């Protein structure tokens, strides 16, 4: 692999469900490369189905010399009307992937908590989700880090 | 069932044809 | 047979089979 | 690989059922293709079987030379009459995939979501489907895409 | 079930260890 | 592949069950082959198990030199009394293999819909199912193909 | 346990694993 | 392959459950062969478990110089004592493999139906089954063919 | 189950990977 | 494969539940190994978990030169405070392994089947199961082998 | 779900994927 | 393999539940590594789900001289707070692994059970698990390893 992926810390988490995502990324260039890495945050709205996933942000990294580099990657929250309600409270997961000449090489993935705050609301729910009472819990303690096999040309 | 949504996070987490680990690091 | 294996089908068709999927191209 | 699709834009989205699919599709040649691409829309009639699937078009491009390209590709309404009556109305899928010398390299998938937009049909949905009152909606923002190894 | 007909005809068309496509052509 | 697959063109369609099957093949040849291509035609009697399959013709096509060619398959209908009557009306697959040096470089299926054409029988049909009175449909419009990895020599 | 459960293990037993089953030698 | 199997012809069929099992095995050697070919014939007495595999017999062939071959391979009847009682009336299935050098390259599989003859049996099956008055009918139509890569 | 105390015991015996065949011989 | 297993002759089978497993392997070895040959002998306490796995013995065999080779391998009977009561009675597997530096090239299971052998215990079995009047018998005549590809080096 | 599941859950997880797992070093 | 795994001992077992985790790991080298080795001790706090994993120590060992080598990996106790309550008290698994150039390469796994010593306790487990009161046992007769191919 020509770009490893050496930490990435969750900043601003937990927070209201609205507010956005930040991570700092950290990753290391063996060798220069000519091409863009492609990043991009992922949220699975529902662990029932992909056509639920929210591409938040995609970003273009390059050209990316050898060494260590570093970068704040932000994406906005969720859209709500595209959440299932059986969903939205609950664990779900968010994703940050790279890929470089369309091959995703690394999958950093995290469970996500979103809850309410309020013991009214944490023990009777409502039918429709208050997405603006609802805490996003990133689980930051435990990455889930997978790496693929890719043609580095 | 409770453990088909964990079962389907878990791949969701995992894509497919690669190596996860817990961490970095 | 249940709305999950309706879901699973569907993303059986979207994927094929021996590729890599992803969201996006991006 | 020697072909990359670099974006799919849908248009005419939503749109009656009986009305056609239009798609614009950009792609990069890397090197000059002395074989045609085939391109196909298919659509999966029914998440039970592939009994179910209709090619809505398929078209053959080339030859190929190194660079961008472009076209729309447009393909006409599926055959309500080859629908069952289960998976007419709800969430079904449609499917744009190209071949290179009879291999698949590039499957770009959508969810599609076939409903009523009148109120009576919305809440009382007819046993008998009734596709002229049908809305396909295209979840554009959210195309699953699959590259596959060939041999170029 | 009805579906586990339609998997197991669709296993008979595709065999195993190659690639199914929606016609030739 | 030193053979691919053009078309297969579904003959007599639809027919009375008892009626022979007949598909028009063209397939090309990428440089001329020493050894002969086999051919299959391949029932699917039940869904539930390959017990119930019947190979129902089998020929041998060569020596075959480069270009393109066309042939007419011909195979004489499957044996009723093979066929569980669970599985006797409704759909099920009907194969067209072939093979070269004992491997298996392409597979076209098709659905196959047996139906009674009256009214009468499709409303009520007998607990013994009526072949003489069996409609064949082959969906030739959805043909389902499937290539291999072979060894060429 | 069911019947065609039987059917499916009786199929394993014919093809084995990691073969490419055909009908016939032909 | 160095061996390529022609033709299973599957002799005295049917047979009484007790009579022995009777194949005329044809196949062809590429190139002469140092080692010997393994051929087995294997009786499944339980779809439910491969503990009630019985190898009715085991026969060495070589070695095999190169050409047409042809041979009877023959094998006693499976033993009862040893297939459980709610597999003995039905269908099961045998096999014949045949190894180099260890490696299984070719198995060849039959589906086997084993039913009382007599009306009165057939109609009313006793609990414990009566072997001597079971008839096995091999489906010798249907050949079940897998052939295996291995390092020749 | 029965039969999915015999799979499992079958899975055991040819551990993952190998070709399982009955006898050596 | 540097090392062919030829045989395994089960011993003193069926025996008392306490008394010791004992085989007779013939190996042959197609050329000189600079290293030793692990064999093991694993008992499969429970077919619903592999924590109750119990390896029996394990053997160091070497240094091997080419030719046949034959040992008898002994190893004590399992520990019954370690098996689960409701696998005790009934069908179990045994396996003996071979490994060659750390890789697994041939695995030999037997079914194992441990029964009473008194009328009365094997009609109404104790819910406590009684190891001391419990005989194993090795299902002997049906050896399953499996062999792995593996880096000879 | 039932016990057995969690088992072969538990498993999976000692396993890992892509791998060979074997009782000991020895 | 450049680095094989030759033994685990466990130490300190069984233990209560808030005591510190001891392996004692002896290793071979085959050939001077250039980077570093990554060890980790992994705690599953759910069978049900993989969120419920607590990596309690990492530690970096190298540069490597080709040779024998061992060393005590110590860990702290899992967080109670993190473990479901339904999880708690029964059999659960832990880990160790290593990675060179982030590539795991061996995984030895143990089967540990927590249960409560206490006679009152064990007859009656309270709905809310008192891990003060809890023993953790190592099955340190069964350790599970898996080897993994890497690019060394």
């Amino acid at each position: 692999a020509k770009v490893q992926v050496n930490n990435v810390v969750v900043l601003d988490n937990p927070s209201p469900f609205y507010n956005p995502f930040q991570f700092e990324i950290t990753f290391e260039c063996i060798e220069d490369l000519s091409e863009d890495l492609e990043w991009k945050i992922i949220y699975v709205g529902s662990a029932e189905s992909e056509e639920y996933d929210q591409v938040l942000d995609s970003v273009l990294v390059g050209p990316v010399p050898a060494g260590r580099h570093m970068f704040v990657f932000q994406a906005d929250a969720p859209n709500p009307g595209l959440i299932p309600d059986a969903d939205a409270v609950g664990v779900t997961v968010v994703l940050i992937t790279c890929t470089y000449r369309g091959q995703e090489f690394i999958r950093v993935g995290y469970y996500v908590n979103n809850e309410y705050t309020e013991t009214e609301l944490r023990e009777n729910p409502p039918v429709k989700p208050d997405f603006s009472k609802l805490q996003r819990n990133i689980l930051a303690s435990n990455p889930r880090v997978t790496r693929f096999h890719i043609n580095w040309e | 069932s409770t453990e088909e949504k964990w079962a389907r996070l878990a791949r969701r987490i995992a894509g497919a044809g690669g190596v996860t680990l817990d961490g970095f690091g």
